[PDB]
């Protein structure tokens, strides 16, 4: 989860936006 | 790990500034 | 002044913090 | 919703607890 | 400045993405 | 006055993340 | 782990506080 | 009401920086 | 106290290093 | 790395929450 | 103390209660 | 620079003022 690719390494904005509703 | 907790209160914070008007659900 | 942005920003923290391993919803709006 | 009844009167952790998955 | 621009009403990611380097 | 100083605090922790590598300049 | 992104997070927070009226220059790396 | 819980947030994210070691008693 | 003292005008963190142990 | 600084950070707030107008001492 | 009982490993809300006045 | 310097070891107060304008 975001969790896993995101604290593993640095997510982008564009990155995080996919988790938005 | 304590950090991980840490990471994931960051994250939340990221969305809410990313995401804006739509939201988000947050399912660690 | 850009009230409820500052509210809204210490209410994810807060769920963040409540909800732990359950997570929660930031309705849109 | 969560903005509406947490942004003036402070919600408890009890009341925040209502908006968890 | 960036305080009267983003404290009076909400500036979007776009809109402070000017103050970066 | 303190509802800047707390938009502030928001305001820089918004450009950290909006600006990653590049960084940025704060002025009151 | 994202140790540097998290502690950059702070130090800017501790800038804005510590610099008060004169603001800061964050520039990484 | 919100606005005090809001600075009361800052406040201890402040008082945290600047006593270090010390520690410090928060009390609203 | 605190709030008094600091959530109606800025404190500094000289002023609220009055309330480190 | 400063991961002590980083947690003590996250511990006030997450206190400041939970204790409400209890408050709490801080002593590190 | 709560940095060797919360650093380590997650404390929960319910468990930093125990170091609230 | 400032991660360098500050993100190895907690920089004091006097150090981080270093950034300041
Ligand atoms: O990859 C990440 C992790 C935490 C916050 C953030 O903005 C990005
Ligand atoms: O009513 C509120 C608003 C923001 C944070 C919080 O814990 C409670
Ligand atoms: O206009 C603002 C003020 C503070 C934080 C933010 O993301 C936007
Ligand atoms: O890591 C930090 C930086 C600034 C204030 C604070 O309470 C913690
Ligand atoms: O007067 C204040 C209120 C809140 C945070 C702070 O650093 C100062
Ligand atoms: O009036 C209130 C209600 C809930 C929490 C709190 O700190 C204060
Ligand atoms: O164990 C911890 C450490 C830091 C913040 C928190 O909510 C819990
Ligand atoms: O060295 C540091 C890193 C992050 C916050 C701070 O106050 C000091
Ligand atoms: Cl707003
Ligand atoms: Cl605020
Ligand atoms: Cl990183
Ligand atoms: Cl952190
Ligand atoms: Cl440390
Ligand atoms: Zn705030
Ligand atoms: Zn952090």
């Amino acid at each position: 989860g975001i969790v896993e690719q995101c604290c593993t390494s640095i997510c982008s904005l564009y990155q995080l936006e996919n988790y938005c509703n | 790990f304590v950090n991980q907790h840490l990471c994931g209160s960051h994250l939340v914070e990221a969305l809410y500034l990313v995401c804006g008007e739509r939201g988000f659900f947050y399912t660690p």
